[PDB]
DNA sequence: CTATGATGCC
DNA sequence: GGCATCATAG
DNA sequence: GCATGTATTG
DNA sequence: CAATACATGC
C-alpha cells in the first residue's frame, strides 16, 4: 500500500486493486522486470502507472495526462498495457469519472480504428482474453507450452483472488442499462438522470449522417467552402448551448466525442470548446483537464520516457 | 393565391399552368405512413394545361417523401373530359374521397390522407432604418431559408403548409400528448404516430419511423412546427406591392407599422444598453463575443394601452430571434404558444418567455460566421409578483394564483444590488454570480428565466442590431 | 427495329439514331417459366432535327401489353444519352453494348430479338 | 408505385 | 354488371 | 476503395 | 420496373 498512494497521487485517479494485485502477480513472474514479464511471452508491455510501479519514471516536465494516450484513447480511457506498436494496439482502464473505478478493461488499435473493445472488467480478463485469442493466431504448437504456464498461473491467480474471467460481467451488463449511447466509441456515456428524464437528450442528426457531415465537411477542398458547409456543425452547436442551458449536459459531451473520434485537426478548437466545458458542467474537471492538454499536443508517439 | 406549376416538369413548366376553377384548383399532394408496416410515401396529383396549345395532361409523381420519385406525364391532345375523369378517379382510389367535393375530406386507415398546399423615387427614410429594412425584408434570403428548410435539414421536403394544415398537425400533436401520458406503449400509441407523421412531412431515409416516446422529441416536434408557422407568416409579411413606392420597402414598413427610429451612439441610452450587453454576457457562451452596431428605438401601435402599468416589478429582457422572422414581431407582437399545442411540451408552460442575461436569449438568433449579423429585441415586461419553481413542472399555470408570472431558480444570474433604471424601468446588469439557490433533491436550473402570461404585459422598446463575432475555429 | 407506335408522347417527330453495328434503339425480351417471368423493354433515343436534342425512351411490361414507361431528356448533349443507354444495357444485361455482338445469356437478364 | 389482373363480393 | 380487397409482377 | 448483389419501397 | 441504400467481398 505504501506505494500506491504516489502512484495514484501521480495521475489524480485512483486505480482498482487489480491493478497492484497483478504488479505483484508479474513480480513473482519476473522479479527482474515485472512489467514485460509478458513481453518475450506474449510481446506485451505494462505501462502507464506500472511505469511508477517499475520505478522508471526516475530519470527525468512530466505530463500523465499524455502518458501512452494514444490518438484516439478518450480522456475516460488510460493506456495500461501496450501490444503491436504498429497498429498501437493497446488496452486500458476505462473510467467515466475521475471518483469512480473503471467500469471494465478495453482495447484499441490506434492506427486501424476509433472503436474500443469490452475486454473483461479487470486486467486479469484482458490479458487472459488476448493470450486465447492469440493461441488460434499462432502458427505453430512447440511455442505454446509456455503460453499453456502463464496460462495456468493467470487462471490459479484469479480465482485465489475472487476474479470472474468473463469477457463481460455482470458489473458491465448492470453499466450498459445506465448507457445512453454509444457516441463512435461504442464504449457508451454515463451521465445524471433525473426522475423527470432531465440530463440527456439525443443530437439533432443521426449517428451515420453525422459521420456523413464529418466527411463532406473534413473533404471540403476550401476553407470556404468549409465555411459554407460549416453550417450543420454551428446549428448543432446552438442546439447544444440549448441543452446545457437547460442541464441536459451529455447532449454536449456527446457531439465534441465524435469529432474527437473523427480525428480531424479542423475540430481541435470546437471540441475543446464543447468537451471541457460539458465535463466542467458534470464536475469532471480533471478530464477537462485531460482533453485540454491533449487536444493541444495530440501526438501519434506518447511515452513520456521515450 | 398565385398558383404555381410544378417545375420538376420541364416539358411543361413554361408552357403550361396548373387548371384552377374557383375553389377547385386541380392540384393535390397526398400523404401515407405506417409504423406498424413501415411505410412512408407521397403521392402528388396536377393536371396541366398548356398555354400556347389547347391541350390537357396528369401529372403524378410519387415516392419516398424527400427522394424525387417515379413520375408519369399523361397527354390528352385537349380530352379536358377524359383527363379529369382519370384525375377524380386516381384521387378516389388513392384516397376513397371523391375528388370534386374535397372539401369534405376524410381518411381512411390503410389509404393516402391528403394535406393542403399554398400551391420618381424619393425614398425618404433615415439611411440606417433603410439598411434594417433592406436586411429583413430581402425576399431572396427569405427564399433561401425556406429551401434550406426543405434540403438542408429535411423538415418539409415537399414544400410548405397552411395555417390551417399547421393547426390539424397541432391537433395530432395533442392526440399524441394525450396518448403519451398515460405511458401506454401498445397499439393506439403507433396509430397516433402515424397519425402525427401523414400530417407533417417527415424523411426518415429507411429506419423504421420511430415513436415518440419522450417529452424532449414532443418538444423539438412543437419548435419544428412553430418554425413552419414563422415561415408562413414571414412569407405573407413580405408581400410586395405597388401604386409608385418609389421604395417598396416603404409599403414594407407601413405593414411594420412600428416606429423605428434611429440612435446617436454618444446617447446615454446607446451607452447604457452597450453596458447590458456586455455586462450580461455568459461566460458559458464564449465561442462568441457580441458587438452592439447599432440601436432602434420601437414605439408599436396599440401596445401602450395595454401595458399593465399598475403592476410592480417592471424590468427589461432579451428576446432573441432569426433574422428573417423579426419581421412578423414589429408588425405584430409577440404571441402565447397556439391553444391546440400540446401543454406538455413546456417544462413550465406557454407564455412569452424572457431572459435578462443577453447570451442566453441571444443563443436563439443563430447567427453565423459567414452570416454574422442578428437582432436583440429588449422589452419592458411587468412581471409583478413571481412565482418560484424549483424543478420543472409544465403545470406552473395553475399554481399562480394572484400572481403575475414565473420565475426559474437558475444556479447564475444577477442579484438586484447591480439593478440601475432606464426610463423608470428596472435594468438588470451583472456579473452573473452565485444566488444560493439549490436543491437537495433533485438537478439545479442553469440560469434564471421568466415568463409572462398576458400578452398586453410586455411593450418593446428599442431593437438591437448586433454584430456576432465568431473567432479561431481550429 | 421500328420506332414504337405505342409511344404517342414522342411518335411522328423525330428519327431514331443509330450507328451501322450500334443501334440505339432495340427490344429485349427474358422468358423464364421457372418464375413466371415474361416481360420485354424497348429502349429509343430520338433526336430533334432543329437543335442536337436528344430524348431517351424506355418501354417495358409484361409480353404484348405496354406496361411501364419512362420518358428521360437529354436536350444538353447526346453523349448523355449513349451513357444512360450503354450504362443501363449493361445494368439489365451484364453485357457492354461496345461489346454487345458477343451476347451470352446469363439467367435472370435481358437478351435482344435476332 | 403502374398496372393489369384476379377472385370474390355487392 | 360493376367494383373492389388483393397479387403479384414488373 | 471499387463496383454490385440484394433487400425494400414506391 | 425505378430507385436508394447497405452490406459485399478482393
Amino acid at each position: 500500500s505504501d506505494l500506491r498512494k504516489e502512484v495514484e497521487n501521480h495521475y489524480k485517479l485512483s486505480l482498482p486493486e487489480d491493478f497492484y494485485h497483478f504488479w505483484k502477480f508479474c513480480e513473482e513472474l519476473d522479479p527482474e522486470k515485472p512489467s514485460d514479464s509478458l513481453s518475450a511471452s506474449l510481446g506485451l508491455q505494462l505501462v502507464g502507472p506500472y511505469d511508477i510501479l517499475a520505478g522508471k519514471h526516475k530519470t527525468k516536465g512530466l505530463n500523465f495526462n499524455l502518458h501512452w494516450r494514444f490518438y484516439y484513447d478518450p480522456p475516460e480511457f488510460q493506456t495500461i498495457i501496450i501490444g503491436d506498436n504498429k497498429t498501437q494496439y493497446h488496452m486500458g482502464y476505462f473510467r467515466d469519472s475521475p471518483d469512480e473505478f473503471p467500469v471494465y478493461v478495453g482495447i484499441n488499435e490506434a492506427k486501424k480504428n476509433c472503436i474500443i473493445v469490452p475486454n473483461g472488467d479487470n486486467v486479469f480478463a484482458a490479458v487472459k482474453l488476448f493470450l486465447t485469442k492469440k493461441l488460434k493466431e499462432i502458427t505453430d504448437k512447440k511455442k505454446i507450452n509456455l503460453l499453456k504456464n502463464i496460462d495456468e498461473k493467470l487462471t490459479e491467480a484469479a480465482r485465489e483472488l475472487g476474479y470472474s474471467l468473463e469477457q463481460r460481467t455482470v458489473k458491465m451488463k448492470q453499466r450498459d442499462k445506465k448507457v445512453v449511447t454509444k457516441t463512435f466509441h461504442g464504449a457508451g456515456l454515463v451521465v445524471p438522470v433525473d426522475k423527470n428524464d432531465v440530463g440527456y437528450r439525443e443530437l439533432p442528426e443521426t449517428d451515420a449522417d453525422l459521420k456523413r457531415i464529418c466527411k463532406t465537411i473534413v473533404e471540403a477542398a476550401s476553407d470556404e467552402e468549409r465555411l459554407k458547409a460549416f453550417a450543420p456543425i454551428q446549428e448543432m452547436m446552438t442546439f447544444v448551448q440549448f441543452a446545457n442551458d437547460e442541464c441536459d449536459y451529455g447532449m454536449g459531451l456527446e457531439l465534441g466525442m465524435d469529432l474527437f473520434c473523427y480525428g480531424s485537426h479542423y475540430f481541435h478548437k470546437v471540441a475543446g470548446q464543447l468537451l471541457p466545458l460539458a465535463y466542467n458542467l458534470l464536475k469532471r474537471n480533471l478530464f477537462a483537464e485531460i482533453i485540454e492538454e491533449h487536444l493541444a499536443n495530440r501526438s501519434q508517439e506518447n511515452i513520456d520516457q521515450l | 393565391g398565385k398558383a404555381p406549376v410544378d417545375p420538376e416538369c420541364t416539358a411543361k413548366v413554361g408552357k403550361a399552368h396548373v387548371y384552377c376553377e374557383g375553389n377547385d384548383v386541380y392540384d393535390v399532394m397526398l400523404n401515407q405512413t405506417n409504423l406498424q408496416f413501415n411505410n412512408n410515401k407521397y403521392y402528388l396529383i396536377q393536371l396541366l394545361e398548356d398555354d400556347a396549345q389547347r391541350n390537357f395532361s396528369v401529372w403524378m409523381r410519387w415516392g419516398r417523401v424527400g427522394k424525387m420519385g417515379q413520375h408519369s406525364l399523361v397527354a390528352c391532345s385537349g380530352n379536358l373530359n377524359k383527363a379529369k375523369e382519370i384525375f377524380q378517379k386516381k384521387f378516389l382510389d388513392k384516397t376513397k374521397n371523391n375528388w370534386e367535393d374535397r372539401e369534405k375530406f376524410e381518411k381512411v386507415p390503410g389509404k393516402y390522407d391528403m394535406l393542403q398546399m399554398d400551391y420618381k423615387p424619393e425614398s425618404q427614410l433615415d439611411l440606417r432604418v433603410q439598411e434594417l429594412i433592406k436586411l429583413i425584408c430581402n425576399v431572396q434570403a427569405m427564399e433561401e431559408m425556406m429551401m434550406e428548410m426543405k434540403y438542408n435539414t429535411k423538415k418539409a421536403p415537399l414544400g410548405k403548409l397552411t395555417v390551417a394544415q399547421i393547426k390539424a398537425g397541432y391537433q395530432s400533436l395533442k392526440k399524441i400528448e394525450d396518448c403519451i401520458r398515460a405511458g401506454q406503449h401498445g397499439r393506439a400509441l403507433m396509430e397516433a404516430c402515424n397519425e402525427f407523421y401523414t400530417r407533417i412531412p417527415h424523411d426518415f431515409g429507411l429506419r423504421t419511423p420511430p415513436l415518440i416516446r419522450t417529452q424532449k422529441e414532443l418538444s423539438e416536434k412543437i419548435q419544428l412546427l412553430e418554425a413552419l408557422g414563422d415561415i408562413e407568416i414571414a412569407i405573407k409579411l413580405v408581400k410586395t406591392e405597388l401604386q409608385s413606392p418609389e421604395h417598396p420597402l416603404d409599403q414594407h414598413y407601413r405593414n411594420l407599422h412600428c416606429a423605428l427610429r434611429p440612435l446617436d451612439h454618444e446617447s446615454y441610452e446607446f451607452k447604457v444598453i452597450s453596458q447590458y450587453l456586455q455586462s450580461t454576457h455568459a461566460p458559458t457562451h464564449s465561442d462568441y463575443t457580441m458587438t452592439l452596431l447599432d440601436l432602434f428605438e420601437v414605439e408599436k401601435d396599440g401596445e401602450k394601452e395595454a401595458f399593465r402599468e399598475d403592476l410592480h416589478n417592471r424590468m427589461l429582457l432579451w428576446h432573441g430571434s432569426r433574422m428573417s422572422n423579426w419581421v412578423g414581431i414589429l408588425s405584430h407582437g409577440l404571441r402565447i404558444a397556439p391553444p391546440e399545442a400540446p401543454i406538455t411540451g413546456y417544462m413550465f408552460g406557454k407564455g412569452i418567455y424572457f431572459a435578462d442575461m443577453s447570451s442566453k436569449s441571444a443563443n436563439y438568433c443563430f447567427a453565423s460566421r459567414l452570416k454574422n449579423t442578428g437582432l436583440l429585441l429588449l422589452s419592458e415586461v411587468a412581471l409583478g409578483q413571481c412565482n418560484e419553481l424549483l424543478e420543472a413542472n409544465p403545470k406552473a399555470e395553475g399554481l399562480l394564483q394572484g400572481k403575475h408570472s414565473t420565475k426559474g431558480l437558475g444556479k447564475m444570474a444577477p442579484s438586484s444590488a447591480h439593478f440601475v433604471t432606464l426610463n423608470g424601468s428596472t435594468v438588470p446588469l451583472g456579473p452573473a454570480s452565485d444566488t444560493g439557490i439549490l436543491n437537495p433533491d433533485g438537478y439545479t436550473l442553469n440560469y434564471n428565466e421568466y415568463i409572462v402570461y398576458n400578452p398586453n404585459q410586455v411593450r418593446m422598446r428599442y431593437l438591437l442590431k448586433v454584430q456576432f463575432n465568431f473567432l479561431q475555429l481550429w | 427495329a421500328p420506332v414504337d407506335p405505342e409511344c404517342t408522347a414522342k411518335v411522328g417527330k423525330a428519327h431514331v439514331y443509330c450507328e451501322g453495328n450500334d443501334v440505339y434503339d432495340v427490344m429485349l425480351n427474358q422468358t423464364n417459366l421457372q418464375f413466371n417471368n415474361n416481360k420485354y423493354y424497348l429502349i429509343q433515343l430520338l433526336e430533334d432535327d432543329a437543335q442536337r436534342n436528344f430524348s431517351v425512351w424506355m418501354r417495358w411490361g409484361r409480353v404484348g401489353k405496354m406496361g411501364q414507361h419512362s420518358l428521360v431528356a437529354c436536350s444538353g448533349n447526346l453523349n448523355k444519352a449513349k451513357e444512360i443507354f450503354q450504362k443501363k444495357f449493361l445494368d439489365k444485361t451484364k453485357n457492354n453494348w461496345e461489346d454487345r455482338e458477343k451476347f451470352e445469356k446469363v439467367p435472370g437478364k435481358y437478351d435482344m430479338l435476332q
